Formats: C-alpha cells, structure tokens, sequence
C-alpha cells in the first residue's frame, strides 16, 4: 500500500502542508510525484507555501515555487505567502519570492487591511524587507483602508528615512 | 523500583494511534481530526505493584513519516511497540506488515531480538470494513511476530487498558532476563 | 575536493550549525558522517541545536540528539536549547527535548537571568509547553534571581490556575 | 526594450562570491566573513544601449550547496554564470569542475547547449597559493566550456565591471539568436 497524497484532516491539511510546515523537502518530491495538489487550500485558504514562508524555511518555500505553486493565493485575511514572510521578516524568504518568479511577482496585492507587502514591512520595521521590496519596485503610495501610506506605517525615523531614499 | 520505558504507537494515517494515547492518558476523545506533525509524545505513569512503578513514554509517530527518513531515529532504544490499523478500512490492515517491516528492520533488543509487538484493530466501535475473523488474525500475529492483538475503541473506552497491561507485562519479562 | 566541516566564518558558525538553521536534514547526515562537531559552538555560544530549536525544526532537533547533541549547553545568556524553544513556543521541540534523553533531562537549569524553562513558558503564556514540562516535572517553586517563581511570572489567571492544578 | 537575466555566482566555501557582488551592486566591501545561508539574491540595473537596458538577477549560491540537493531547483532557466575561485586557494580551484559539471549537469539555455561561463580568479589583491600562469587557466577554459576569465578583486575593485560586461555581452549574443 502506497501513500495517498489527497487525504485532509478536519483543517484540510494535506500531507504536503505537513510535510511543508515540518521541512521535510525529500518527502515534498515524494508526495508532488504522487500527484500531490501544490496549490491545495486548507480550512482558512492557507497553502503549503503559506505554511513555509509562514515558518521561514527558504529551502521549502523554492522548492515549491520549483513545482509551480502559485505565489498569489490569498488566504483568509488577504495574505499571500509573501505577505506572511513580511510580517515574520523572513528576508530569505521574501527574497525568494521576489527573485524566483523572474518579474512577473506583484508587490501592489492588498490584504484584508488593504496592506501590501511592504505595509507590513514598514510596520513591524524590517529593514532588510523593506529595502529588498524597494529595490524590486515596491510603491511608496499605494493605501491601505485606513487610507495610511507604507510611509506613514513606519517603526522609526530610521525606517522612514530608508524609504524616502527611493521616493 | 522505576522504569522509564520507550513505547511507539505506528501505524497508517487516521487510524487512531493519537487518540488512542489521548484517551488512555487523558480519558477524552474526539471525533475532530487533526493530523499529527512529525511526532507526538505523551507519558503515563503506572502503579504496578506496591514494589515497582512505570513511567511510560508513548512516541505518537505521524502515519506519513513512513515515506520520510526519520524512523531510525524516532524508533532507536525503544522497549515495546504498539502497530495500530482502522478495522473499518483494509488499506490500513495492508500497510501493517510495511510498518512491522521498518520496525524490525530497525530496532532490537540489546539481545539482537525484535522488540515485543502488539497489533491493534482500532475503531471496533464502527462496521467491519473487512469480515476477516479474530481466528485469521491470530494466526497472522504468530506468523509475524506480533505478542498479541485487541479489537480497541478509542471512542468507547475498549481494551487499551487490558493491551496497555499486555505490552508492559512483555517488556517487563524482558527486562528481568 | 570533499568537504571541510571544520570550516568557520567569522561569527563561528559552522556548515552545521548553517544547515541546521536551514533545515537540510540530509546535509546534516553528510556533515555528520564527516567529522563534523556537533556540540560546536558560535561566538555567542549557540550549538546547531540551539539554532533547530530557535527555528523550530523539530526533525532536525531530534537528528541532532540522534548524533549525541548535548541538550545542556548554555548559550551567552545561559539559555539551553531548551529555553529557546520555549521562549518561541516550539511545543513539538520542547517535546523532543523533554523525551528524547530518556529522563536525563534536567528541567531546574536557570538562565542568565535565574529563569528555568517553566518561568519562560509561564511568562510568554505557552499552555501545551506548560503542561508538558509540569508533566515531566517541572518545578513550581523555584525562583529566579528577582526571586519570582514561575506562577508569579503567569500571564494570565487562566495559566495560573494550569500551574496551582499540579501544586 | 527591457531584459532581466538569471546569473548564477557558484564555487567554494569563502572565496568571494557574496563579497563580488556587494562589490558590483552596492560598491562596497568588508572584510569580515558571514557565510551565506542557502541562497542569496541582488538586483542590477544597467544602461546598455539607449536602446535597451539590462536588469540582472544576481543568485548567490552558497558553497555549501553543492553537497545539498537543491541546486537542480537554483539552476534552472539561467541564462548564464559567474564560477569563482579563491586565487589564494588551490583547493578552491580544483573544485570550479565540481560546480561546473553541476552546472552542465543541470541546465541548458532552451537549445541544448550549456549556458556561457565565466570563470573569476578572485582576491588578485593576495599572493598567490599557486603558481599557475594566465596561459594555463586561457587553456582550461577552451577545454572545459568558459568563455572567459579575469583576475578579479572584490576588495579593490578589479575586473568586476568589466567580467559583468563580457557575460552579459555573451548573454545579449544568445538572446538574439
Ligand atoms: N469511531 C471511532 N473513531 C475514532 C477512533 N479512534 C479514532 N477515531 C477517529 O479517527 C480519526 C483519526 O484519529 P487520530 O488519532 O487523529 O488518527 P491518527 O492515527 O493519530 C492519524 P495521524 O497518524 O496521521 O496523525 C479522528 O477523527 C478520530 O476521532 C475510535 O476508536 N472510534
Ligand atoms: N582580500 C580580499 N578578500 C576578499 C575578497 N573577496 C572576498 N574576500 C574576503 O573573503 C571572505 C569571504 O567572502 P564572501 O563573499 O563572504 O565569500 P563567499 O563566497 O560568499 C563564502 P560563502 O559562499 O560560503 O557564503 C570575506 O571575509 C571577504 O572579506 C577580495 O577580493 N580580496
Ligand atoms: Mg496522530
Ligand atoms: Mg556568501
């Protein structure tokens, strides 16, 4: 008897979330081989790479990219994998979506809050973040709801500073 | 006297082994599913004689990890094991042998022995999916190494004592010879 | 040309503590087989198993004890491995800390600061790591250097309560 | 018009390959050693023509890599390569052919031939660890798929601009036809 790959738990975790929210990237190969679902959604519209941009493990999170997983699914508040690195400040992580997609990576998608990536960034003050979205051309002026800019979200003057570099 | 003693809980995925050590260390249950990551543990302690007290260490191990890499390590210097499979679904009866395998493969008895196995028909409570009869399986315990078997229910509070007392029992024998 | 696990940069991590941080579980193995020195300790004092628990990676954690990781060595704070996973609610790495050793885990060992385990948990509010030390038998009592103990340091009155329970 | 190009920057453990590209894109350096975590990225923008312009994927791989299993997913869809050696290092030189069999091993620009190489004898600032000559390092890369070579330095900036220039030149060439 061999794996089954499209099994759920009541949180609709496959075996590929949980094999992603754990590391284990052999066992990633194995499960996608079998016809593992990468784009599969759990209970709250969280996919594999949600769960290892969440957990930061770059390794994870290319190798999914590598088969095919889509980098815009929204999960139940509106966030991306990208979006949940940010909040995390996984830079490697981030880096990895940026850089992997070649161009064709949106940084301009609002959560819930109306929150890009680079909103988040700003917030919680991840400098490394914030200057990596910036150089592959992150808006400055998007809004978010509360109709505040990624400038206005700032931690400090340092951060701000930085941000007003570009604009 | 105290024994602390490694015990593995195997077996294919929601077959009952985490709610199997749920229940017989916590009395609940639930019909919820939530798939175990990788491994879970859990402790009991047991009042055998008045001489002699038993920790037990139950190592939960997540029914996909059999594809991985990590049962060498998760199994090494374990004493006793429980092999769990879901009586209302034969796929899991098939994969009992796959799981035996890897365990012998892997762990013995500093003697060079294959460490005592006990095999357990899970979810008694529901529909036999397969009408295979207890005289079958007990001939295939003899057959393969299994010390013993029980028709459990998590659910309904079915013989996890009793296979619980059966599995210790073995180990004890072999940790007094 | 084979590898060097000797290797150092200039913060001492060696490629195992680099591929601990990652994740590589398999590179873990190589290095491993190769000499590599798996108690080895960067400038701050931090063991690969420091960096798996920080992280939280449990498969690694556990293939880290696998090779004879030592689970007591204290960082420049004097934190364990397991006072890292505690401090991030690692619940599944406190857990293979905790049970890997076979009782051989000592749960009394304070910090830089007198804090065992059970007083982080405590303080950050962590209920499953809670539970799980107090099961193992974590101590109530002892305090740390402000001579709290870990139900002062509780976050809340529910946790306080899942303390007193045992006490 | 506009190109982005993904460039691979591969070889040992400490030989520069962070450094060269903190060098090329933010003109600086340090001399002190922070090893690289798995895979690193920098972008650069270049003014070509007034025709054309040139964004630069810069993907620093970490020496460490090759003996992990994950550079079959770095590779794949580059357009060309950076392989780099410590001039202060002979062990660092032997291993190039490690990197670039890897390399071959694993992509191809979408005609089946393996992309254009360019090999960098870093820290030229340093003495020598080996007397080879530029003669002998002209005659191992027609022998084995460079398409050029230059002492570089990251700590002083040599060659750094002018190795960029020759590859994204050969880049340009197979991207045209
Ligand atoms: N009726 C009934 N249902 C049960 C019994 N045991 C478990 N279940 C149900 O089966 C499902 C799986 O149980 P669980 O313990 O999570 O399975 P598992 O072996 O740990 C699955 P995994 O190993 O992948 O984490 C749960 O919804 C549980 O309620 C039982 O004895 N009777
Ligand atoms: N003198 C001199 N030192 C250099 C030069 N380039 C790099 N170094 C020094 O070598 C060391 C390694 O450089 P680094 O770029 O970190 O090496 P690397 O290839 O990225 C090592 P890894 O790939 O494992 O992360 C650093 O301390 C750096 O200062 C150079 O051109 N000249
Ligand atoms: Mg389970
Ligand atoms: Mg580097």
């Amino acid at each position: 008897s061999v794996v089954t790959p499209f099994s759920r738990d009541d949180r609709g975790h496959t075996p590929l979330h949980v094999a992603a929210v754990c590391g284990q990237a052999s066992l990633i190969d194995l499960l996608v081989s079998k016809g593992a679902m990468v784009n599969a959604t759990d209970y709250h519209g969280a996919t594999p790479l949600h769960l290892a941009c969440q957990k930061g493990y770059q390794s994870v999170t290319l190798l999914l990219l590598h088969y095919k997983a889509s980098a815009e699914v929204q999960d139940n508040n509106g966030n991306t994998p990208l979006h949940l690195a940010c909040t995390y400040g996984h830079e490697d992580c981030v880096k990895a979506l940026v850089y992997y997609d070649v161009e064709s990576c949106r940084l301009d998608i609002g959560n819930e809050k109306g929150d890009t990536p680079l909103h988040i960034a700003a917030r919680w003050g991840y400098q490394g973040v914030i200057e990596t979205l910036l150089q592959n051309g992150a808006s400055t002026e998007i809004q978010n709801r509360l109709k505040e800019t990624p400038l206005k979200c700032a931690l400090n003057s340092k951060i701000l500073s930085v941000m007003e570099a570009y604009h | 006297r105290e024994h602390l003693f490694k015990v593995l809980v195997i077996g294919e995925l929601g077959v009952g082994k985490t709610s199997i050590i749920k229940r017989y260390v916590h009395q609940l249950f639930s019909q919820h599913y939530r798939a175990t990551i990788g491994v879970d543990f859990a402790l009991k302690v047991l009042n055998w004689d008045s001489r002699t007290l038993v920790r037990l260490q139950l190592w939960d191990i997540a029914g996909l990890e059999r594809f991985g890499n990590m049962t060498r390590v998760y199994y090494k210097e374990a004493v006793g094991a429980f092999v769990v499979f879901d009586i209302s679904r034969s796929s899991t009866f098939e994969a009992v042998l796959k799981w035996k395998s890897d365990l012998d493969s892997k762990v013995h008895l500093p003697n060079g022995s294959p460490i005592p196995a006990v095999l357990l028909a899970n979810k008694c409570d529901q529909n036999k999916d397969s009408s295979q009869s207890p005289s079958q399986v007990d001939q295939f315990c003899k057959e393969h190494g299994f010390a013993g078997w029980f028709e459990t229910s998590a659910k309904d509070n079915i013989n996890i004592e009793e296979a619980a007392r059966f599995l210790v029992e073995k180990i004890l024998v072999n940790h007094q010879s």
